[PDB]
RNA sequence: AAACUUUCAACAACGGAUCUCUUGGUUCUCGCAUCGAUGAAGAACGCAGCGAAAUGCGAUACGUAAUGUGAAUUGCAGAAUUCCGUGAAUCAUCGAAUCUUUGAACGCACAUUGCGCCCCUUGGUAUUCCAGGGGGCAUGCCUGUUUGAGCGUCAUUU
RNA sequence: CGUGGAGGUCAGUGACGAAGCCUAGACCGUAAGGUCGGGUCGAACGGCCUCUAGUGCAGAUCUUGGUGGUAGUAGCAAAUAUUCAAAUGAGAACUUUGAAGACUGAAGUGGGGAAAGGUUCCACGUCAACAGCAGUUGGACGUGGGUUAGUCGAUCCUAAGAGAUGGGGAAGCUCCGUUUCAAAGGCCUGACAGGCCACCAUCGAAAGGGAAUCCGGUUAAGAUUCCGGAACCUGG
RNA sequence: AUAUUGGCGAGAGACCGAUAGCGAACAAGUACAGUGAUGGAAAGAUGAAAAGAACUUUGAAAAGAGAGUGAAAAAGUACGUGAAAUUGUUGAAAGGGAAGGGCAUUUGAUCAGACA
RNA sequence: UUGACCUCAAAUCAGGUAGGAGUACCCGCUGAACUUAAGCAUAUCAAUAAGCGGAGGAAAAGAAACCAACCGGGAUUGC
């Protein structure tokens, strides 16, 4: 607040001789009287630097600038030593870049398309994902920030007839047009090479 | 510039997102209850003054009256059709 | 020793205010300026609107206006579906 | 206990009777009160009570409305309660009000119903 | 997901929304499962509880007991099944406090409403 | 002073009727955190300013 | 040498740090517009079967009736049949209602539960008396009515 | 190097015991600091690349809370002064009773009142606290009981005095003023007409003015209040 | 269209996590002081569930010892874990007007690693 | 004499209304000082805090006695 500990009458006395030239707190009879307030050290006394509203929350970026870090990020997927160092059990499918059928994207169903998926090979990733199920370090736990499971693959779709709404729910997995392709969905922690699945339409869009 | 207590009057647009929401749900609102019309008047075009921006063209408030009659019709009728007026 | 002699009152109570703060060689209360219509509120002071302002007690009509409102000042009963 | 829709029915003068009885009983059990430790019975009646004379202020309510029925100033707690705002502002018919002027206005030249494509 | 505006995804709240709710809420947040024998009888997996109502146990140290209910204190979220206490020390007795999500029930008491209910909850009773 | 007002009376009314402890049959209820009542008075310890 | 002083370990005590929780707080955002003379906000006094407070509530007093829910409440006691049901609960909802003395505060006054005025009606043996019950008596202003004043202008007379 | 949080990661540790804590038990690093074993404990947490901050304490006559020496020390010493037996109970320098001794010595250590206090008044039960010792006692604690009015008093009067309405100022909250630049109010016969009168509010004294009451008895506790008897005042 | 530290109903958070955050996470603008204006706090956690300790015994009682519930009383309403100052008992050691620290070693206690 | 009219009045006249709280935002009125100006004094802090009136869900402003000086623009408000 603008007004923690403002909330007090306090003021200094003087010259003493067990005291403090502390602003102490007028009246009598509750305990708080004569305790000391305005101060970054006192029990109930304001803070140094109260915060502001007014920090630099959002920080502008330039567009080129996000623009080369999402085409690097998209180039990360070709090579696959990114990708098995940061995660992704990858080792027994057999090509990079993957590229599926665009009748993927008619799909309307979770089961079908976790089958698709363990069909292609992406069973180690979506069973590493479902159980690296752990808690949260710290008091993120009651700020709404309690569960934390690993990152998994992410569909590309050229265009959506339900398979957005079939991986919604099955974790790990994101899903992302090609216009959109968020920075932060491909490249986490700064770290690149997140396992992609692309789709013929969606690849050829990419020109 | 900041002698004065400018600590109190301080406004901070982190409502910039929610208006914008708020904004295209109210387009979107109007329309549909004006459902058949265009949501906009037919504004006309004008050469701007101020010799700087005289090159331009600008999307003015009304058309006239005298150009409504030389299409041969009304204000009257003009404003309930979806077109615009000034009079000045 | 000078106080053998307080068993005088000035201050007695308000019947608005129960405060006990009715002063009585001038007839006036200090907390919310009875006989005076007009209630004490000062701006200097945000603890005492703080104390004495709504919600604070019953609120016994205004706890309903909003579920008045909500349903619209209405009148009559239900239907017995 | 007692039912309200048993009392609906009744007369007046049922409901006094009733009403009195329920008076002696509860002043019977006030003191047996002082003998016993406490006597629950006492709850329900004081309740029956609550429920006839409840009835009873409905129904003369509902046959004064039936009096006063279709006319103008009718009483002060008969009538809408609302707010003093939404008492002491325009209705609906003296908001649609409206000079002749902008009647002939709004039926010569009203918004048309257009669209663009051709 | 949440996909939803109106709807909470918060700790402080929920408990909230728990503790402090009414009876009448309680009334389904201590709902129960049912057999699988009267879930093929009645076409439906769970309801409300009720104190007439017989039940068994599956899980807690009481598991395999069964009977029926005496009380349901909502006040805990508990139920009291009879025939499920503990002595105390001096020959005297107590409730045990269960949740209903920990029962399974053999057999009910219906009621005009209780039959009304199954056919709202697509009934196959009879 | 023994010439006292009604309302002085009723107010004593309010204090003598204040000053009982806590009847022991809400000890036992559900969730209660209330164990001593401590808004409790005597008359030489506070006074209550009328 | 014991005792005493002094360092340490274990064990125990004073004391409540740390760790882990947390129906709370702040901040941002969104949506909505609803107090009152038909008597508000607020205060006071009272109310529970067994309570002082918080919460609710007004002599119909932790509540009445209406509706939905459909078998409780719960610390004890007790009504418990009301349980295939015009029906339980400190349920939820809330559209009819009650709302003590007070308060802008309204008959006058109000450090007082003081002092009046009017009217309908009931009782006490009553034409007179006493009491009770019910409803009323503020101020400024507006529109209207009813009633008046003034040689202020004016027409028509002893 | 370390700390609270965040993005990723180790398909990490975790009831067969996370974290924290203790440990003259071990290892590392020059050092910040890390690691390990044992004991206690009972539910979350950490390694690494990066991020962000309310980020690291011996001190501020610092703040809050707690605890020590001093110390079983100073001191409980004004108010003449207490003593013996019995009961109670487990226990009496102290409670109760009884026998003696003293005192306040009537401008009192008495009995009643005002302001103020507000159940302290009385009983029963009872001591973990309070009564700067102790306590079986108590203004302490729990449960209850108890305050009776035509005549005492308030209310009524007006005092110095404050204070409405009229009215006038004031930007205005509200102010000056208290009968004044006011159409202020009610009758008295008597056939809607005649006639007389003159104020001005109201508040302010439980000690001033003022209508009228005594005795005896009565209770655990009150009486010009109740009971028994006997008088009075006012208005009908 | 725009403002909005008040109000009503909702949703979130690289926020605080009980000396922080509103002054208040509990019967808080409550207790409490003041003539009054106004000032103004401290105070969270047993356990899953009281299962909150009947019963035997000592004592006037608090209470203790026993037994007992319970996963544990090393959780007994003085209740999670329960640190430090400070305090006691035991064990070891030392000691003439100082103590503590540094370099090396003796005495005593104590201790990890490897022999394959 | 009687009577139109004007003006001024009283009524527990019929019917109506205003006050007061709240007060973050909003329209007005009144209106300081510290501080700052190496000091000091017009000045700044400030047409602000305080005080007072008055409203709503938004208020206020508003279809020009405008800006311009351009091939002229065209109510208001906000960014
Ligand atoms: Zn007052």
């Amino acid at each position: 607040s603008e007004k923690a500990g403002h909330q007090t009458s306090a003021e200094s006395w003087g010259t003493g001789r067990a005291v403090a030239r502390i602003p102490r707190v007028g009246g009598g009879g509750t305990g708080r009287s004569g305790q000391g307030a305005f101060g970054n050290m006192c029990r109930g006394g304001r803070m140094f630097a109260p915060t502001k509203t007014w920090r630099k929350w959002n920080v502008k970026v330039n567009h080129n600038e996000k623009r080369y870090a999402t085409a690097s990020a998209i180039a990360a997927t070709a090579v696959a030593s990114l990708v098995l160092a940061r995660g992704h059990r990858v080792e027994k499918i057999p090509e990079i870049p993957l590229v599926v059928s665009t009748d993927l994207e008619s799909i309307q169903k979770t089961k079908e398309a976790v089958a698709a998926l363990k069909a292609v090979g992406a069973h180690s990733d979506l069973l590493k994902v479902l159980k690296s199920k752990k808690l949260r370090a710290g008091k993120g736990k009651y700020r709404n920030r309690r569960w934390t499971q690993r990152r998994g693959p992410l569909v590309v779709y050229a265009e959506d007839n339900g398979i957005v709404k079939a991986l919604r729910n099955v974790p790990g997995v994101e899903t992302a047009n090609v216009a959109s392709l968020n920075l932060l969905q491909l490249a986490p922690g700064a770290h690149l090479g997140r396992f992609v699945i692309w789709t013929e339409a969606a690849f050829t869009k990419l020109d | 510039h900041f002698r004065k207590h400018w600590q109190e009057r301080v406004k901070v647009h982190f409502d910039q997102a929610g208006k914008k929401v708020s904004r295209r749900n109210a387009r979107a609102t109007r329309a549909a209850k004006i459902a058949p019309r265009p949501l906009d008047l037919l504004r006309p075009v004008v050469r701007a003054p101020t010799v700087k921006y005289n090159r331009k063209v600008r999307a003015g408030r009304g058309f006239t009256l005298a150009e409504v009659k030389a299409a041969g019709l009304t204000a009257a009728y003009a404003r309930t059709i979806g077109i615009a007026v000034d009079h000045r | 020793p000078s106080f053998g002699k307080r068993h005088n009152k000035s201050h007695t109570l308000c019947n608005r205010c129960g405060r006990r703060s009715f002063h009585v060689q001038k007839k006036t209360c200090s907390s919310c300026g009875y006989p005076a219509a007009k209630t004490r509120s000062y701006n200097w002071g945000a603890k005492a609107k703080r104390r004495h302002t709504t919600g604070t007690g019953r609120m016994r009509y205004l706890k309903h206006v909003s579920r008045r409102f909500k349903n619209g000042f209405q009148t009559g009963s239900a239907s017995k579906a | 206990g007692v039912k309200a829709y048993e009392l609906r029915t009744k007369s007046k003068e049922q409901l006094a009777s009733q009403l009195v009885d329920l008076k002696k009983e509860l002043a019977e059990l006030k003191v047996q009160k002082l003998s016993r430790p406490s006597l629950p019975k006492i709850k329900t009646v004081r309740k029956s009570i609550a429920c006839v004379l409840t009835v009873i202020n409905e129904q003369q309510r509902e046959a004064v409305r039936q009096l006063y029925k279709g006319k103008k100033y009718q009483p002060k707690d008969l009538r809408a309660k609302k707010t003093r705002a939404l008492r002491r502002a325009l209705t609906k018919f003296e908001a649609s009000q409206v000079t002749e002027k902008q009647r002939k206005k709004q039926i010569a030249f009203p918004q048309r119903k257009y669209a663009i494509k051709a | 997901a949440k996909q939803s505006l109106d709807v909470s995804s918060d700790r402080r709240k929920a408990r909230k929304a728990y503790f402090t709710a009414p009876s009448s809420q309680r009334r389904v947040l201590l709902s129960a499962p049912l057999s699988k024998e009267l879930r093929a009888q009645y076409g439906i997996k769970a309801l409300p509880i009720r104190r007439d109502d017989e039940v068994l146990v599956v899980r807690g140290s009481k598991k395999g007991q069964e009977g029926k209910i005496s009380s349901v204190y909502r006040l805990k979220f508990a139920v009291q099944v009879d025939k499920v206490t503990k002595e105390k020390v001096n020959g005297a007795s107590v409730p045990i406090n269960l949740h209903p999500s920990k029962l399974v029930i053999t057999k009910l008491h219906l009621d005009k409403d209780r039959k009304a209910l199954i056919q709202r909850k697509g009934g196959k009773l009879e | 002073a023994a010439q006292k007002s009604f309302r002085i009376k009723q107010k004593m009314a309010k204090a003598k009727k204040q000053n009982r402890p806590l009847p022991q049959w809400i000890r036992l209820r559900t969730n209660n955190t209330i164990r001593y009542n401590a808004k409790r008075r005597n008359w030489r310890r506070t006074k209550m300013n009328i």
